[PDB]
């Protein structure tokens, strides 16, 4: 009776006297949590061994510690490994390296469909393209058709076409990125190819999302010779948003909405569902 | 102020509570987080400003 | 005293979670308390005592060895382990190049099968006999003396069928598709682009079998037109390397390669050349009856009315591909949400197939 009371007295002083010590810990942690710390990227997940490599252009070999989890090491990500014992002590926010370098981000456009009329017939195209499934997903999912991930205007910016698309993620209430497609075009080395990947990863994150690509000629152009060996930037950042909209279906997380000044462009590869679908003048 | 990528080279001053800015291809400090005047504004190479890395040192000066 | 007991029990088990989540944290400081350890590849083996290292810090040194380590276990191209100033070697760690997951980018099997892309037929018959067949029975090809089968081209428009198969080949074997972006493959840094092929070879023939699709061979593999060299010697060494393996007395067979590119115009006579490329499959647009098994496949996996006609669209379609047959299927079904149920008719199916037929040729 009094042995039971005294022990549940004592469990009671105990948890603070464990809580005291975790206290002590954490003091610890905290002062090497804050940077100027390193960044890195893992790359191999006996010992649990991981290898990563930090952002001074070294590789080392640690062991996991149970201050982070085997689940949040994995590449295209930042982590915080220690400068002097090259052990990684906490995990940072996602997205390694350059997270995107130049996207325009306008996070209400404020166009209305009363700033347009009389393109009444293209609206309700754009709508059934990209809105119907983002809204009834269960019934296109449910039906199982494939719901596009892509849709192409052509056309003259400005008439409306352009106005349209930023009134239809106000609407959504979508995150608008307006990336211009010159800007891919890097003269160093496939720049523009992994712009594109982060482009995505970056979409899928931040969905409902429109990605609006302004310019679809100035990738566009991949030529059709051996000339294509030059010009291999420009085929391959266009080749690139093609596979990775192929590669997922039946799903409407990220739509990308490409723009054309004057068309001049179209191939037979931008065809299929998933890819570029909707074809709207 | 002109700059292309933001500089400051350390960040004595000051979850997250505290922001260290240095973009460069050789040393490169990533927070995730901007918002914020914290550390008592601009300091250690000056440019605070705009990234190619998106860092978002936001409006401190 | 009972309720205590209720209460007592209670507490202890929230006492033991507190508690080992603590020591863990505890423990956790104490590997923090021991030092870090750089990686180096053995070049080579200077003598049993002596060793060249090229630290994967850059530079190359002369480093020891001590007792507990044995010498049988750094002889070279071992990757090891190395103080952080001792530069001895303190441990050795497996063999590797330091793997990749971020441009050697895996796909265990794929997204579709073959009877999920039928009406490809000829194509599909011709991939299953090239690729599959050589694992299962090297047997057959060794008898009469003859090699086995080593490379495979892909040609046509991609994502009309094209990438369909690849992933599709992938999926029946259990193979380990590995994509390769070509523009993973050019890295602005000393030796990074030799790398990453023969990394990704490497790891083929030790888990093989294994795909390595190669995505535009003509990034990484062109033999120019106007003979610059820009950005275009990075192209040559990229093509190099891969000739050299397929030369060398390094073995593919049992691990297959997949080159991928839209039209054949520089790919030089030595990849035509058997044992670099035998077989080289091309894309055609399908039967009249390889229309009505696409079609079926299709419209099955949609919903529909009881009652349906397959054959009716197949007329009237002409110079369409698996990707323009599968946008008739969702064409259909569009103007199904349209008018408010699930069920595609014949009758949507009827305008589907003639609007797809109108936008183009």
């Amino acid at each position: 009776i009094r042995i039971f009371r005294s022990e549940l007295q004592r469990l009671s002083h105990e948890n603070n006297v464990m809580l005291e010590k975790i206290k002590d810990n954490k003091e610890k942690i905290k002062n090497n949590r804050q940077l100027p710390y390193l960044v890195a990227n893992v790359v191999e997940v006996v010992g649990k061994a991981a290898v990563v490599k930090t952002s001074s252009r070294q590789t080392v070999f640690l062991p996991m510690v149970g201050l982070v989890d085997p689940d949040k090491l994995k590449p295209n990500d930042l982590v915080g490994v220690n400068k002097d014992s090259y052990l990684i002590l906490d995990t940072l926010p996602s997205e390694f390296d350059s997270r995107v370098k130049a996207m325009e981000v306008d996070e209400k456009p404020t166009e209305t469909y009363s700033d347009v009329g009389g393109l009444d017939k293209q609206i309700e195209e754009l709508v059934e393209a990209i809105v119907l499934p983002m809204k009834r997903a269960d019934k296109f999912k449910d039906m199982g058709i494939r719901a596009p991930k892509g849709a192409l205007m052509y056309g003259p910016p400005g008439t409306g076409k352009t106005l349209l698309a930023r009134a239809c993620a106000a609407q959504t209430n979508a995150t608008f990125l307006k990336l211009a497609a010159p800007q891919l075009v890097q003269m160093y080395i496939g720049e523009g190819a992994k712009l594109v990947r982060d482009a995505f990863a970056l979409a899928k994150e931040k969905a409902p999302t429109i990605i609006f690509i302004d310019e679809l000629d100035a990738i566009g152009t991949k030529r059709f010779d051996s000339e294509k060996s030059g010009d291999r930037e420009v085929q391959r950042t266009m080749l690139e948003l093609l596979n990775q909209l192929d590669g997922f279906s039946s799903d409407d997380r990220v739509k990308v909405l490409a723009a054309t000044n004057r068309v001049d462009v179209l191939d037979p590869a931008l065809l299929r569902s998933g890819r570029l679908d909707r074809k709207i003048e | 102020h002109p700059l292309q990528v933001a500089r400051c080279t350390k960040i004595i001053k000051g979850e997250d509570a505290k922001y260290v800015i240095n973009l460069k291809q050789i040393a490169k400090f990533v927070v995730g987080l901007g918002e914020r005047v914290s550390p008592t504004d601009i300091e250690e190479g000056m440019r605070v400003g705009v990234d190619r890395s998106k860092y978002n040192i936001e409006l401190p000066l | 005293h009972r309720r205590y007991d209720d209460q007592l029990k209670q507490r202890r088990q929230n006492i033991r979670d507190l508690e080992k989540l603590y020591d863990k944290t505890e423990n956790d400081i104490k590997a923090l308390q021991s030092i870090g350890q750089l990686i180096g590849e053995v070049m080579k083996e200077l003598s049993e005592e002596k060793y060249i290292v090229k630290a994967s810090s850059g530079p190359r040194y002369i480093v020891g060895v001590r007792n507990s380590v044995d010498r049988s276990k750094l002889k070279k191209g071992v990757r090891v382990t190395l103080d952080i100033t001792t530069l001895t070697i303190m441990r050795i760690l497996p063999r590797e190049t330091d793997p990749l997951v971020y441009n050697m980018t895996s796909f265990e099997q794929g997204e579709i099968t073959f009877d999920g892309i039928g009406g490809l037929t000829e194509q599909i018959r011709e991939l299953r006999e090239v690729i599959e067949l050589p694992l299962k029975n090297p047997e057959i090809f060794q008898r009469v003396g003859i090699k086995p089968p080593k490379g495979v081209l892909l040609y046509g428009p991609p994502g009309t069928g094209k990438t369909l198969l690849a992933k599709a080949v992938a999926a029946t074997i259990g193979a380990n598709f590995i994509f390769s972006p070509a523009s993973g493959i050019v890295d602005k840094y000393i030796g990074e682009s030799a790398r990453i092929i023969r990394e990704m070879f490497a790891y083929a023939k030790e888990h093989e079998p294994c795909i390595i699709f190669m995505d535009e061979v003509d990034a990484i593999g062109g033999r120019r037109f106007s003979e610059g060299t820009s950005a275009d010697r990075e192209i040559q060494r990229t093509l190099m390397e891969l000739l050299t393996q397929m030369d060398g007395f390094d073995n593919l067979g049992q691990t297959k390669i997949i080159m991928a590119t839209n039209r054949p115009d520089t790919l030089d006579p030595a990849l035509l050349r058997p044992g670099r490329l035998d077989r080289k499959v091309e894309i055609p647009l399908p039967n009249e009856a390889g229309r009505l098994e696409i079609f079926k496949i299709h419209t099955a996996k949609v919903k529909k009315t009881g009652e349906f006609d397959f054959e009716a669209a197949v007329k009237m379609s002409d110079g369409f591909n698996g990707a323009d047959i599968r946008n008739c299927a969702t064409e259909a079904g569009f103007f199904a949400i349209r008018d408010d149920r699930d069920h595609i008719n014949p009758d949507d199916l009827m305008k589907a197939v003639r609007k797809v037929a109108e936008v183009k040729k």
